[PDB]
């Protein structure tokens, strides 16, 4: 009913190596909005790291992080998984998981979408 | 020998005339469809019934002031065609980006071309092709490349699905086409039958709205019908039917409606000049000026969302890709008549 | 690609004053940014969609404005709620970029 995204696999990891974090989120289909990972070091800003599009299946990545890491969906059961790999040490930080609220504005031939970061998880600490 | 084009354009003036009046008329009535169903997002079944029962009534006023058995059959088959349209029209824009709408406008180009040489046996000259080809690639590399940085969400099925809305209306467009340059029968009566049978299939196409991949005007079996009466209650009189917890990410959108009327009564007149011309169009010149003269509206619009008065609080800056997009479409549509004056030359020439 | 540099990186304002936040973005992005709060702690409420436009839950005294890129989030009047860091971020092309931030003391 109503909306959560809570996250997992948070923790202490060695530089160098690899770690999935794994987004589960409640009451809305995750098939029919964006859903996307953002991070904020200690005492910076927000960061973007990725972002999923699971009905198209298509994934978009910044700039520090692309070919390092991989965002997927597995919409059967609802969730949303991050893995990252070559982590450095500059990655540590705590890393939110959080969709697209879409405003569907619609004139009888065309149609814009607007969107805003509506739910954010409560964030996990990685290392 | 630069002089030729004041002849060329004083023979045959009434068509660039009417397409200043369609742009005119059609960037009005987007504009104001969109700032209506800006202010009442819900009840768009409704607005769109409302619009066909006033379009009807209003063109049958204006025939009985101005203007095989009879052409029920054939008003009720471009109703359907109509509804089917818009039927995956609506579907297909719930994911698609803005700029894959202007390619399927280019991409409505070429399928009216073919089934205009299919069924109704047209003859094409080379720089029509090549004005076809030109305006098509030019706003078709332009928009994918715009497509590719925007964060707006497209699948490619829901794209299909809109050139499958463009299909039914081609049929439509060449047959009142035919009805019109076979038969005779006039505009007017046409557009109010056409009108009456569009009430018909849009409370047929009400079925539409119950599967639930819609953002936020999917409504269940159980809340259709108080969507209706509450749409009456919002446009008829201005009854706020939501204003809890709503807008983006969220199940509905937000109405205003105190003094929505007013704006929708424009959107309907825009709608019925734009209906009305259009028919003009295709009696008097052809369905296929027709649809470069509608394809005019993709540039135009970016043109005029840069003005404020126009585009409510919502604009954008001259980027050289809508101006490119203009002149490619400028340069195909010239080349196009070019080889439409050639066509006609050779023909009257025998 | 798109950056948004953000006003005053931080704004000392009592109670019942009247702060306006304001990001510049670099190129010409549509009305389509949106404006988020976090406390120290927590996740970052979203404040304003669109720019002009106030989330469901978020009280009167938040608004947006524009005029072409230099987007302005205003408080009418303050209270000990609205201390907090105050981030914008663009939804026009696909880079996306926050705003470095904006503390309010
Ligand atoms: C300040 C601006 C508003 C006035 C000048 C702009 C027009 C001269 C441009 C904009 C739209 C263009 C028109 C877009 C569509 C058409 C229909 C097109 O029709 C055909 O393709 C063949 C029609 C036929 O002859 O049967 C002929 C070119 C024309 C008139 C173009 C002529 C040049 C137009 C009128």
């Amino acid at each position: 009913s109503e909306v959560q995204l809570v996250e997992s696999g948070g923790g202490l990891v060695q530089p160098g190596g690899s770690l999935r974090l794994s987004c589960a989120a409640s009451g809305f289909n995750v098939s029919y909005s964006y859903i996307h990972w953002v991070r904020q070091a200690p005492g910076k800003g927000l960061e973007w790291v990725a972002s999923i599009y699971p009905y198209s299946g298509y994934t978009s990545y910044a700039d520090s992080v692309k070919g390092r890491f991989t965002i997927s969906a597995d919409t059967s059961k609802n969730t949303a998984y991050l893995q990252m790999n070559s982590l450095r040490a500059e990655d540590t930080a705590v890393y939110y998981c959080a969709r697209y609220g879409s405003n569907y504005s619609f004139w009888y031939r065309g149609s814009s979408v607007t969107y805003a970061i509506d739910y954010w998880g409560q964030g996990t600490l990685v290392t | 020998v630069f002089k030729l084009i004041f002849k060329e354009i004083k023979d045959n003036i009434f068509i660039y005339i009417l397409s200043i009046i369609y742009l005119s008329v059609s960037v009005m009535n987007t504009i104001f469809a969109k700032r209506t169903l800006n202010k009442i997002g819900n009840y768009s079944f409704v607005t769109s019934e409302t619009h066909n029962f006033i379009c009807m009534i209003m063109f049958f006023i204006v025939y009985s002031l101005f203007g095989h058995r009879s052409f029920n059959l054939q008003f009720f088959a471009i109703s359907m065609l109509d509804a089917c349209s818009v039927i995956l029209a609506f579907i297909g824009l719930t994911r698609t980006t803005g700029n894959i709408q202007s390619f399927v406008l280019q991409l409505s180009i070429p399928i009216n071309m073919f089934f205009c040489f299919l069924i109704l046996r047209y003859r094409y000259h080379l720089y029509n092709y090549l004005g076809a080809v030109i305006i098509v690639v030019t706003i078709a590399l332009v928009e994918m490349k715009l497509s590719f940085e925007t964060q707006e969400e497209n699948s490619i099925i829901f794209n299909l699905v809109l050139i499958s809305s463009l299909i039914p209306v081609c049929f439509s467009n060449m047959t009142r086409e035919i009805v019109f340059k076979k038969y005779k029968i006039d505009i007017l009566r046409l557009n109010a039958m056409v009108s009456f049978f569009q009430l018909f299939t849009s409370c047929l196409i009400l079925p539409v709205y119950t599967l639930p991949f819609l953002k936020q005007l999917h409504l269940p079996y159980n809340e259709i019908w108080t969507n209706i009466k509450n749409g009456f209650a919002c446009l008829f009189l201005g009854r706020n039917t939501v204003v809890e917890n709503c807008g983006l990410g969220m199940a509905k959108l937000c109405d205003d409606c105190d003094g929505a009327w007013k704006t929708f009564a424009l959107f309907s007149f825009f709608d019925i000049c734009d209906n009305l011309i259009t028919s003009y169009i295709i009696d008097k010149f052809s369905t296929m000026t027709y649809t470069i003269v509608s394809c005019i509206q993709g540039p135009a619009l970016a043109i005029a969302y840069y003005f404020k008065f126009l585009a409510g609080d919502v604009v954008r800056e001259p980027r050289l890709l809508d101006f490119v997009t203009l002149f490619g479409y400028l340069f195909g549509s010239i080349i196009y008549r070019v080889g439409n004056i050639i066509l006609e030359r050779k023909k009257m020439r025998n | 690609d798109i950056q948004m540099t953000q006003s005053p990186s931080s704004l000392s304002a009592s109670v019942g004053d009247r702060v306006t936040i304001t990001c510049r973005a670099s190129q010409s992005v549509s009305s389509a940014v949106a404006w988020y709060q976090q406390k120290p702690g927590k996740a970052p409420k979203l404040l304003i969609y669109s720019a002009s436009s106030l989330y469901s839950g978020v009280p009167s005294r938040f608004s947006g404005s524009r005029s072409g890129t230099d987007f302005t989030l205003t408080i009418s009047s303050l209270q000990p709620e609205d201390f907090a860091t105050y981030y914008c971020q663009q939804s026009s092309t696909w880079p996306i970029t926050f705003g470095q931030g904006t503390k309010v003391e």
